[PDB]
């Protein structure tokens, strides 16, 4: 698995691959690993799909429950602290092999610099939370490759279109060196998914835009 | 024995008749909430779930308590199953059960009256539904409108006469605002919100000042 | 001491006599439920298990509570053993036990009256059975019909006279509808259902408007 | 203080005197149970264990409860030790203990009266034994007959005079049926059973219609 | 406050004075129990331990309960230590503690009066000891005789005059039987037993009909 | 141990050997392994005799208790579900070496085909229950041999006398190949026991009939 | 074991083999592995039969209980979430070797495209649930072979008759390469079982249709 | 029943009216607290959190208790989420819930009245907010000033007239001090503090003698 | 240790050796292993003396407690079931090396054949209880030898004197082959102990009779 997070002028984004493996065997070709957690935040998860998907689901519910009860949404930092609490509550399972690690992004409404309100927070298996602020970050088995690719192709304060392209490319490089990630499948028309968050909120990137971006990277590489 | 419940009932009834009123009605877009409330910090109307709305009258700390329980109950059922399995009828029955037990076992009954409103799904042609639960666990389903708080009789009859199906938002607001005037004041100083069925998921929406300005008819 | 139960008993009796009525009877196809209920959202009649039906009168939140307990009780017994081991007599005894304890220990007795109806298995030639449980834990078995709610005496005698074995569905409905008119209205605005023995497993079935139209005789 | 138990006692006594009667007696084959009961679904007589029988009068839901407890108690003792270690005296003492506690601690005493009958083992020449336990925990052993429910005095004296040892089944039934007529009806519409000592293990047996027909004397 | 215990005390006293009597006395062989009891199934006298005997009057279910507790208590102490460490004084103190707590905390005091008798070991020249515990936790030690139940005064004085040390078994029985006649009948229809010190371990022994025949003097 | 169950025209039967071994040593020559559990059912048990015999005893009590409380006996399926529950409640002990496995038979009063009301239900160590419907079945160390013998000598819808004979023979073949089963002891006059259940109820086969059947099989085999 | 699920024009179906093995030994020839869980859903189970069969039974009860209490049946997704919860509650047993994994299918009454209301949901041992949407899926020891066969013989949006044939064929291929699955037994007339769900509800395929389909595949293969 | 709460309410009201007063108001820098309190060791005003302040009247041990609970509640919410998620409205609702439960279930209601004040963040142009919670769980939001303790009416009206927005610190103090004089003394012997919005994080600050000297106007 | 139980015309008896060893070392020469448990029953115990002696003591108390409370003594079968319960309650200790196993005998007052009212019941470490009915039985380390001796010298329905002699002889043979049993010590005048139960109750055999019987067996053996 590989999930990447990128910061840009408008806000932040998350993109993830679609593969699931059971050892060497491929178990899924359309896994959704990025979820909108609320109006201004999204999260990606790596690890035991069983636990991960329902955990991020509960997170979303918890954020909306807070808002309906208090009449006010949580601070971005508050949302991050809550996720940490949930990760911490899974330490037991993690110690038995059922570990899960999320990557959180959001557009901080309480941020001073509105062009830099996009934030990235990574987590520990023990519940630790960390501000990234490098422009990008990644999690999962292929993260190592995605980060090294981004270290070269990423541009700070770029526009959305540029950031989205660098993201799908880093994921491409990840699937290129990590059989557990899996790149674009032009055969079935299945591509990485993504979410972008800005002043206007969190939106799901259309599969037409992902398809387009995938075809492009493939063509740039096929061209030797 | 039978006198105990007699008195308990009166304490609640009077406490509610002593407070302000609220009108909930069915119209073209879904459900409309019009409640008399001078405050903008403390509410009497609130979202429950995706297609559910809440409105109450009586003692604040007590219905605010039931409001939270309702949100907890709805969120939990949605998580255990699917969001779409959360129904207005289910919450109404829960409130009935709860208030009924409080009226019988607690030191003092809850001086409260509650209304749960549900609108259909985005596509669905299903007509909105309303439920009213009282302090003693009584519950009734209304398909047109609900009136509660203060002296209802005059406000009810007014509504009973000025009510029409498929009302426009502006019309519906007028219907309620005028009916509220038949009680006893009643300026753009009240709590208003709707359960807009056209919305994708969360149908609850509040109507602020400027927008409310052009809806509340003059006297 | 003896006066306590005296009063408790009156509170329940009056509360029930203050509500509407219900008629449950045995006919050709199995069991018929005819209950006075203006609502189509809140019920007083319901399926219990494969061959069991439930009907009640009194305070809603209280019998709705006993209705759910009954379903829980039936489903559980069926699972622990076999579906076919779930009997109407068993549930009736449970309700009797439960209501009896509430009447003695709870702060207020349950203003409720309940009827459990059981029909035989698909093949079986066994005649349907009815049980009635009251607010104080009393229980009686009736093999022809049961009347409860509001002022029963007039409705009972009416039934007592217009009852005949092996009645047609349309006839049975008439018998009940007319007997209901001897009380005190009574249009196609009531809750009706049957326990159809011809059915393979789940015998409970409700009878909707259009179908009810051609069964309820005019006055 | 002393008045509390005074009233509690009256509530129970009246409730029992308000119900029907039952006669339990010793004869040639073992023990005979003759109880006034119009129903064939709800019983007042029942098997307890291999050589033990149960009969009660009063409020149904309450003695049905004590009936089950007795079965639980007997089955359990038999399992922990040997079936033959289960005695009638042991159950009688348990009922006395239980009813005594209820009469003192519970909100309302049990409006019940109970009789435990035991017959000897297949071979044993031991004469059957009867025990009677009342609502306040009182217990007495009778070796000829027991009468309880409704107005006993007239029925008792009748029995006291028409009782004879080694009675034939048909005779014993007559003795009881006629004694029951001295109260206040009394047709082949009553609950009858025996504790047949000739039987190998389970001595309890009920006597159905056709067989009862030729035992109940005409008036 | 002081009136509560006043009434509680009367309820117990009257209940006991309403029952039959029992006489416990010291003689040549150890201790003799003579109790008025028509039944041969339900006892008022019983063995406690190796050298301990129990006798009570009042409400059966209540002293039977205390009788069992006493056996449990004795058996347990003997096991934790040695059989010879089980003393009559120890049990008497326990009963006093227990009855005292019941008289103060329970809903109703125990309408009971109890006597614990202890005889010395086989060889020991120690004179038997008697203890009497009442419903309120009072306890006294008597070295000659104890009378309880019904109207004691007349029976007591009778004993007080006809008592002599080292009485023969036949004499002792007469002393008790005649003293019992000074109350208010009193045939060979009573419960009798002794705590025979000559016995190796278990000193308690009951005296059956035939043997009792030749001990109870005629009137 | 070997316990066999056979279906026939009238109803069903159960037969079991009498041996108990502690390793190679013989510990008992007269063990009763078949019990009538109620009017229309019986059960045989293999495994730790300590637990097994008292378990089937409790089962019987539970069935009769149900009837006295409800005034109606349980369905055959209901009786089977109850046994399952008891087996399941022994999983703990079974995992420590104290396992027990019963074989249940009964004449189903609620059965349509009254000539086929005879039923056989086998169990798991985890509490699973299984309808046999092959005509026969067996449990215990020698079950393998008994089943293979029955596969050849069993006749569907045979009469009682025939079924009883095939049963004792299958048990004979079991004791012939499994030292833990033990055949007829003509020396002490100890033979397998059996129970037959029909429209009339469950009955204990007389030891004169078992003796006779044993002598016969022995003679048929002795005759080379 | 092998259980297969197929999507088609009308709705969805489930089919499973009948074998049960204890190691190499064959323990059963007529196991029922597919159950109708309610009007519009069915489920197949692989794993410890003891636990599996009663688990799917409890599932069915739970669904009907919900409907009787609420007066409305659960959403298909709601039914799937409930099964997940039950699988999750068995994690303990699974970690001790008593694992069970179900395959759920249903006709989604709340589906937009009524010709594609048929759905397939697979599960994890940790309780995870996954939308299949490939047209088919399988579980059990022989699933690998069944899926590879289906990948070649399956036709999307085919009719019921075609789907049923491909299903029994995939199961045939499974029994052909996995001794733990077991194919058609023309000797005893025992064949895979199946359930079809459509706008009209869930129905049990007659054993005459299964028999016919089996005979056909056997004939096609016997014909070299 | 309704009389119980009647009396409970009076006990609280009188106890509060018997104590001294406090004035809380909104001005240019944020929020000002002026409370009548002769002691400098025991306070009636305190910091709650970063931008929250607390003031109470009534029985000390009781509001000091609620003061601590408030601090616990605020610190905890800030830690579970972010400091900035801690709102004045949230604490106010908690106090309302708490006091409401005490007024209904506790042996004696709390003779207390509480005010929670919140000021905006350093930059924010948001106007300060005030909440008042009473002994029975009632809660109201005030945006200008709050008066509680002793005889309020005269002090309230005074404030109602001498209040003006954007008041200078010295002016605001005068407004409060003079309004306090309209009750019934009132020298530089009172408790004063502010919620200074200009401050980075912790806005609460007390105003000592010397500084208070030059703020409290003479009479 | 070796404890033997024998049935005879009048009733039953129990006899046991007096040795206690800690490994190879002799720890006691006068252990009492046979106890009268009530008027018509007695029990012998083998295993951890610490637990055994106090267990049989508690058993005795429990029997007498029942009688004092109920006014009636327990059935012999009831007494046996109670002992089983106590043995079962020691399973925990037994699994840690502190096992104890009793041997119960009694004169069944409820027995039909008054000449065969004598009964012998042996136990399991799991609480199982077993009717012996072979005439004799034994428990302990030397039980194997005692039983094989009895198989040759025991006479059914013999008189008390004969049974007592066979018992002491079987114990003699046991001590002859099992160093953990220990025979008659003519040096200190210490011999096996015994209890006989008949229509008249349970009695302790005098040490003069045991002494006499021991001297006799020794003389018969010494005489080559």
């Amino acid at each position: 698995t590989t999930i990447v997070a990128l910061t840009y002028k408008g806000g932040v984004l998350l993109a993830g691959d679609r593969r699931a493996t059971q050892g060497n065997l491929i178990a899924s070709r359309d896994v959704e690993k990025v979820y909108v957690t609320d109006e201004y935040s999204a999260a990606g998860i790596a690890g035991t799909a069983g636990i991960a998907i329902e955990l991020v689901r509960l997170f979303a519910v918890e954020l909306e429950h807070y808002e309906k009860i208090e009449g006010v949404p949580l601070t971005f930092d508050g949302k991050a602290n809550r996720l940490a609490s949930m990760v911490r509550g899974n330490l037991g399972a993690a110690m038995q092999g059922l570990a899960v690690v999320p990557l959180l992004v959001g557009y901080d409404l309480d941020a001073d610099d509105e062009s830099r309100a996009g934030r990235i927070v990574s987590y520990d298996v023990v519940g630790g939370r960390y501000e990234e602020r490098a422009g990008y970050h990644a999690v999962g088995s292929g993260s190592l490759f995605a980060k090294s690719a981004l270290k070269k192709i990423y541009s700070p304060d770029s526009d959305e279109e540029t950031a989205l392209r660098a993201a799908i490319e880093s994921l491409y490089d990840a699937a290129d060196d990590d059989s557990a990630t899996g790149g674009p499948d032009l055969t079935r028309g299945i591509y990485p998914t993504a979410v972008t968050i800005t002043q206007a909120g969190a939106v799901h990137v259309s599969e037409e835009t992902t398809s387009e971006l995938a075809r492009r990277i493939v063509a740039e590489r096929t061209e030797q | 024995a039978e006198q105990i419940m007699r008195d308990r009932s009166e304490l609640a009834r009077k406490g509610i008749a002593r407070g302000r009123s609220v009108v909930v009605l069915t119209f073209r877009d879904g459900v409309l909430f019009v409640a008399e409330n001078p405050s903008t910090a403390l509410h009497k109307v609130s979202e429950l779930y995706d297609r559910l709305g809440f409105a109450a009258v009586g003692k604040y700390n007590e219905f605010e308590n039931l409001r939270r329980a309702g949100i907890v109950h709805a969120d939990m059922r949605g998580y255990s199953y699917d969001r779409r399995d959360v129904t207005g009828r289910s919450l109404a029955n829960a409130y009935a059960q709860t208030l009924g037990t409080i009226f019988t076992e607690q030191p003092k009954p809850y001086e409260v009256e509650i209304c749960v409103a549900e609108v259909g799904r985005v596509g669905s042609p299903k007509a909105p539904q309303l439920y009213r639960i009282t302090y003693d666990g009584s519950i009734v389903d209304e398909q047109h409108f609900v009136v509660m708080g203060g002296t209802t009789e005059p406000i009810a009859t007014a509504m009973r006469e000025s009510y029409r199906a498929d009302l426009d938002l502006e019309a519906a607001v007028g219907i309620a605002v005028n009916a509220l005037r038949q009680g006893g004041v009643d300026v753009a100083s009240l709590e208003v919100a709707v359960l807009d069925q056209s919305r994708p998921r969360r149908a609850f929406r509040r109507i602020a000042g400027t927008a409310l300005e052009q809806l509340v008819p003059a006297e």
